[PDB]
């Protein structure tokens, strides 16, 4: 009855491959991560001659 | 954004062996048989360690991958194979006993 | 298979001896027939002629290179060095125990150790072995995974080193194998072919990589000297005791070393 | 027990649609290319990646309207810019009131030298365009993102126009318009999903793709670089636009113990970040649109090919592994030169590439396709910072796009790669050096199986993993192996019968038996045949003891898999689904009630009798109806006729008949090894009927 | 989200009387799985996503689940504490 | 006729009413165990006796 943990660790084993493909295809189709500027603007020294 | 400090090296197999062997002392029996009658499950495997967190998620999947690699799977598959071959009307040669 | 005997019953040489020797001994002896006279002595002890061989190595640094051992009974005489305790000990371990092992290749692999009886052997003209650790995502610690110079050092252009690092973790190694060889080796057990005798001062000798055990086995002995002839005479007129302290080989076979008998 | 596999084949159907979903998100772009002049082929979208400021494409009927598309940098006042449009330099007054995105103007000259109008103004971040010139209509896009629909015009010769793109393009089928549009209004799909990733010619004639096992353990030093894209922006150069990562190709040369290697390799990164030096809305002041700097959450891809007596075997791949090493990418410093004042320094840049596995891919040559290898790498930051001089950012880590080549003519990774490959040989030699019927196959190979071993196998339940480890092939397909099998099974006719019985039972909660169940749905022959066809679901519903027919079915199926090997790694699902239904249509079920036994078969044979004598007793439908509804059912592996024969021919025990009614396998195999022609008769009659 | 739940609540509160009992038992005989509890549903629309797993996302947080984990945790506690005396009444 | 065997190399065989041993064939054992519902033995024949 408790040994269920062992039998089933074979049973569902196929699932691992999903994650691998997930760990593969997830690493493939990553969206471009974006920065969002803060409440602060950056205009330091102006065009100066 | 920061220079990433490194991981923590997982505790080695050997002292792990020794310490688990050590914990065998305070084991009760009656409770052990009671628990052993109960059937656990996948959800009932991991939901008792830091009772609920996403940290180290999919730990089940990790155990599964490392578990299909052990000898036990080789043994069960080879037993299935021997049975199958028997079903194939085995060539009962000179060395099979 | 297991054996059977009985204690109620009581019981009512032709092999080959190896005497290696260092140089300064020879250059101080001033003779060429010294070998012949010593041989006549042994013959007086009954060990037939030619049953004895003589080999001269230049120095400990060189002679530590892949030592040959070609008698079923080997005795090595070692000088003292005021600072070379460690390399003397490396040779002591390499010749005192039996090492079963494999050839490595640092430029293509990550290696490790699995047991307290596994070490790394670096033999050759000059080696500077550098180790750099790894985690479980293959990134080093305190050493950068492209720089040799950031790596940690354990030996620089040494002739021989028997290094030991923590088992159970993969590493990167630095050496120019165009200069020497590296063998990942396990200590199979005690080797009984060899008795080491230190000619001089205090027995620094430690034959195992643990501080907890430093055994003074019956093979690592000590004698003082001012004139080599008395040393050789101690060697010879005690040879029954020296041979009784050691025993024959115990191992099935190493990787095909030369063995010589007549 | 042995048929529990079917229940497994029925359980995780949900998991199925995940992978399909995974496949759906797994489901690409065709391109880009070196720009050319051509004819838009029938029923294809031309998707266009605009970066160089100004005109992109010309389209002429040479008599009819002439259309063009022009991209415009933001922050541009009313200025009469000159551009070779339609093949002639023309000046046109254009401003850019937009200070937050880029403008798109559609240039329309109803004739070759007539009036020109600006249409379809598009204010775009993703920097994308698309065209169709098909189905007797001109579809060009209008409306700013995300309302970037396409408007329609009409003028003759929709089938012979030349398109003159001064930006790179991609070919798309009509059926994926939803992707097309969603491409346009959402941004560049990841460059790694593309087929012809690297800029190249337009050749498209290449390939798109017993036994022995051969190892290949070899040593490669990959040499790779990064390829830059500097697109300045409006004003007098007082603002650059973008500096990003474009796919890169490059060859090299080295040794493998005399046999020398010439190799072509390609780099492409994925997942970089876009910082900014956000200056003032002022016209003349230094500002950045995006800084391209990769973080350790991104990835890099290297694609590798050459020729070798070893490497050209890599199509039918059993196993692939890499144990490469990690190398430093030290960055160079970008020189700026502003029109005035001191120039900024983009200095520093430092990362490290580390190995995290490998698969197979398909690069493209300037002339051919390549059986290419795909090494995917993760990143690590390195101490030497990036600095942005005279400007407001310090303490950054990663890789900038300034000078990733850093003058270093290449970067190298020296490591080992291990391939376990399959090769087809008709025997134990003649090894190559490069690269319906099945029904009769099973039906023939059947005739030789054994009986005792059969039931022995049926005593060990077959389950998911222990089904297919007796077969191994390319690791690429087996990732979805139970996947596709279940994909079909969920559409099995047997599953449809499961659904019918299920929904019916549901509708019961609101005939033959003493009360309307779902199961009691010359005449007695017909009613019995109905019951018997319908009962076959109870076994799948785990209401059995001993063994069932379908256990023997799973058994013979697994055997047919193991012995023969002519089948395809991609053909299992068909076979298993067919075998689940067609095998053993002449089955019998028996049920016991306190010295009253009843056996009904699919064909229409019905029988009733007692325990001891097995005397022929007439059949009451109402008894069968009150009985077979709830209590467990027993698979009549032995029928009534072979049972009666067994009676008249051999003394039988109380134990014997009692258990035979429930059909323990033990007494069965016992009779077999005793060598009795009768139970062997029955079992073999069961088996030989298994034909596809 | 709560609102559909309340509407279905009103619905279920009046379909407890128009159900049969005999067929109810004879249904309870057969075993149900993911495949027959939500794949015979007469809702035939696309975007029928991982109804099982989306169900699972909510189920893995309901009180029964944490209670089962508590039960296993208790059974674990039972097997360790002898060095502390029987602390469970 | 109860047939017990282990991995330690010990095997015995007895009657369920009074627990003394009768001669034991390996063939009887194996041909029975192949199929029969095997009950794993916590309280071994030693402890049972």
């Amino acid at each position: 009855m408790a040994s269920l943990i062992y039998r089933q660790l074979l049973t569902n084993s196929y699932t691992v491959d999903l994650s691998d493909e997930i760990q593969e295809i997830g690493s493939t189709k990553s969206q471009n991560v974006t920065i969002n500027p803060g409440p602060f603007a950056q205009t330091g020294y102006a065009p100066v001659n | 954004n920061s220079v990433t400090v490194r991981q923590d090296l997982e505790r080695q197999l050997g002292e792990l062996r020794e310490e688990f062997n050590a914990l065998s002392q305070e084991i009760a029996m009656s409770q052990l048989i009671d628990l052993a009658l109960l059937p656990l499950d996948m959800f009932s495997m991991f939901s008792g360690i830091k009772s609920t967190i996403d940290a180290a998620k999919s730990m089940a999947t990790n155990v599964m991958k490392k578990f299909k690699k052990s000898g036990l799977a080789n043994s069960v598959s080879t037993l299935t194979d021997s049975l199958s071959d028997a079903a194939s009307s085995i060539s009962r040669g000179s060395s099979i006993r | 298979l297991p054996i059977t005997g009985s204690m109620d019953i009581a019981y009512a040489l032709t092999s080959t001896l190896c005497l290696y020797y260092p140089t300064e001994a020879a250059t101080e002896i001033n003779d060429n027939s010294w070998k012949d006279t010593l041989s006549q002595l042994f013959l007086t002890k009954g060990w037939p002629t030619g049953s004895v061989y003589f080999k001269e190595y230049t120095n400990i640094a060189s002679f530590s290179v892949d030592p040959q051992l070609y008698c079923d009974y080997n005795v090595v005489l070692m000088k003292y060095d005021a600072t070379l305790q460690l390399d003397m000990s490396e040779l002591a371990d390499l010749i005192l125990n039996e090492w079963l092992c494999n050839p490595m290749d640092i430029t293509l692999y990550y290696y490790q150790q699995t047991d307290e009886a596994n070490k790394w052997i670096s033999m050759g003209s000059s080696c500077t072995i550098k180790v750099c650790p790894l985690n479980t995502q293959t990134l080093g610690i305190g050493c950068l995974t492209t720089d040799a110079t950031t790596f940690e050092e354990v030996a620089t252009a040494e002739k021989l080193v028997i290094t030991d690092v923590v088992d159970g973790v993969n590493h990167k190694l630095d050496v120019t194998t165009a200069t020497c060889t590296i063998r990942n080796c396990k200590k199979l057990g005690p080797r009984e072919n060899v008795a080491v005798i230190q000619v001089g001062g205090s027995d620094i000798l430690d034959i195992t990589a643990d501080p907890t055990t430093a055994p003074q086995t019956e093979r690592m002995m000590r004698i003082n000297w001012k004139k080599w002839w008395q040393v050789f005479y101690t060697v010879v007129d005690y040879v029954d005791q020296i041979i009784q302290v050691m025993s024959k080989r115990s191992r099935s076979l190493n990787s095909a070393a030369f063995y010589y008998r007549v | 027990m042995a048929s529990l596999i079917y229940r497994q084949l029925l359980t995780n159907s949900y998991t199925v649609d995940l992978s399909d979903e995974i496949q759906e998100i797994g489901s690409l772009l065709d391109g880009p290319y070196q720009p050319t002049t051509f004819n838009p082929p029938v029923d294809y979208w031309m998707l266009l990646a605009p970066t160089t400021p100004g005109v992109i494409v010309e389209g002429t009927n040479n008599t009819d309207r002439w259309l063009a598309t022009i991209l415009i940098e933001p922050n541009v006042q009313s200025e009469n810019r000159t551009y070779t449009i339609f093949g002639i330099q023309e000046q046109l007054t254009v401003s850019n009131t937009s200070q937050d995105q880029w403008k798109f103007i559609d240039v329309v000259k109803t004739t070759a030298n007539g009036s020109i109008g600006q249409y379809g103004p598009l204010l775009s971040s993703p920097k994308l365009y698309a065209v169709m010139k098909h189905n007797e209509k001109l579809y060009t896009y209008e409306g700013q993102t995300p309302n970037a629909t396409t408007a329609h015009y009409s003028t003759t010769n929709y089938d012979s126009v030349n398109m003159t793109a001064f930006c790179d393009f991609y070919i798309i089928p009509r059926s994926e318009e939803s992707k097309c549009t969603e491409y346009i209004n959402n941004g560049l799909p990841p460059i790694q999903n593309t087929r012809n990733v690297v800029p190249l010619s337009l050749t498209a004639r290449d390939v798109i793709h017993l036994w022995k096992e051969m190892q290949y353990n070899r040593d490669i030093t990959i040499r790779f670089k990064f390829a830059n894209t500097i697109i300045k922006s409006g004003g007098l150069g007082y603002k650059w636009s973008e500096i990003s990562f474009k796919p890169a190709n490059y060859q090299y040369t080295y040794t493998r113990d005399g046999e020398e290697v010439t190799a072509h390799t390609t780099c492409s990164v994925n997942g970089m970040n876009d910082f900014s030096f956000n200056g003032g809305y002022l016209p003349t002041d230094f500002v950045v649109s995006k800084f391209e700097v990769i973080k350790e959450n991104s990835y890099v891809y290297i694609d590798y090919w050459d020729d070798s007596q070893a490497f050209r075997n890599v199509v039918y791949v059993r196993s692939l592994a890499a144990n490469l090493n990690s190398v430093m990418c030290t960055g160079g410093s970008y020189n700026f030169s502003l029109p005035v004042g001191q120039w900024p320094v983009l200095t520093g840049g430092a990362v490290s590439l580390h190995s995290a596995g490998v698969t197979l891919s398909t690069q493209f040559t300037d002339f051919v396709s390549l059986n290419s290898l795909r090494f995917r790498f993760r990143l690590a930051v390195e101490e030497p910072h990036f600095k942005l001089t005279r400007t407001r950012l310090d303490r950054l880590y990663g890789l900038p796009a300034a000078d990733p080549n850093n003058g270093k003519e290449y970067y190298e990774i020296a490591g080992r790669f291990s391939l376990i490959s399959l090769v087809p040989s008709n025997d134990d030699y003649q090894t190559p050096i490069a690269n319906g019927e099945l029904r009769e196959e099973f039906n023939a190979l059947s005739q030789e199986i054994a009986m005792s071993q059969l039931i022995d196998l049926a005593l060990l339940p077959l389950d998911m993993f222990s089904m297919f480890s007796g077969i191994k092939s390319t690791i690429d397909a087996a990732k979805s192996m139970a996947t596709n099998v279940m994909k079909k099974f969920k559409k099995s006719g047997l599953a449809n019968s499961v659904s019918t019985l299920t929904d019916s039972l549901s509708d019961a909660a609101s005939s033959i038996g003493s009360s309307a169940s779902a199961w009691t749905d010359s005449s007695v022959s017909t009613q019995t045949s109905t019951i018997s066809r319908r009962l076959r679901l109870k076994e799948m519903a785990t209401q059995t003891e001993g063994m069932n027919f379908d256990d023997i079915s799973a058994a013979v199926l697994k055997t047919k898999i193991d012995k023969s090997t002519q089948i395809s790694p991609n053909t299992i699902p068909d076979i298993v689904t067919e075998a689940s239904e067609k095998f053993i249509p002449n089955r019998a079920y028996r049920v016991i009630n306190n010295d009253d036994v009843f056996e009904a078969g699919i064909d229409g044979k019905f029988f009733a009798y007692k325990v001891d004598t097995f005397e022929e007793i007439p059949f009451d439908v109402q008894k069968f109806a009150d009985l077979v509804t709830d209590s467990p059912v027993i698979s009549a592996i032995i029928d009534f006729k072979t049972l009666k024969n067994l009676n008249d021919n051999y003394g039988i025990s109380r134990q014997q008949a009692f258990n035979l009614l429930r059909s323990d396998p033990r007494v069965l195999r016992e009779f077999i090894n005793q060598d009795n022609p009768i139970i062997r008769n029955r079992i073999e009659q069961l088996i030989m009927q298994c034909r596809l």
